[PDB]
């Protein structure tokens, strides 16, 4: 539901982010794809964590 | 010296004003079930349409 999220974020009027420390035991965090290239190296979304 | 009032013109004006008032005051329509107008959560585009 793209329109609802767009409207909600537009009405909020901010992109302030506070980092929390989730536990996430026993897995590999971060994870990079060849589609997202930050600088010259592969990357991913900055605010989302790909667990593998 | 003396003073007096005219009853015919007074009654004509009073009658016209009373007719206007009777046409305005007391006539009301009945509406039973309608949409919700107050919301406690945010859910997206349907609530926005209702508010609009
Ligand atoms: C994270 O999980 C480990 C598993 O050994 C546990 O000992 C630890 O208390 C957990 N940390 C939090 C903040 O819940
Ligand atoms: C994921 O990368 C972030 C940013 O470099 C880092 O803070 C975090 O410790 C990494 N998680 C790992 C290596 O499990």
């Amino acid at each position: 539901d793209y329109a609802s999220l767009r409207s909600l974020v537009a009405s909020s009027g901010t992109l302030e982010f506070k980092n929390e420390s989730f536990n996430w035991t026993g897995v590999k965090q971060n994870g990079t794809s060849s589609a997202c290239i930050r600088g010259s190296s592969s990357s991913f979304f900055s605010r989302l964590n790909w667990l593998t | 010296r003396g003073q007096a009032a005219d009853l015919k013109s007074t009654q004509a004006a009073i009658d016209q004003i009373n007719g206007i008032l009777n046409r305005l005051i007391g006539k009301t329509n009945e509406k039973f079930h309608q949409i919700e107008k107050e919301f406690s959560e945010v859910e997206g585009r349907v609530q926005d349409l209702e508010k609009y």
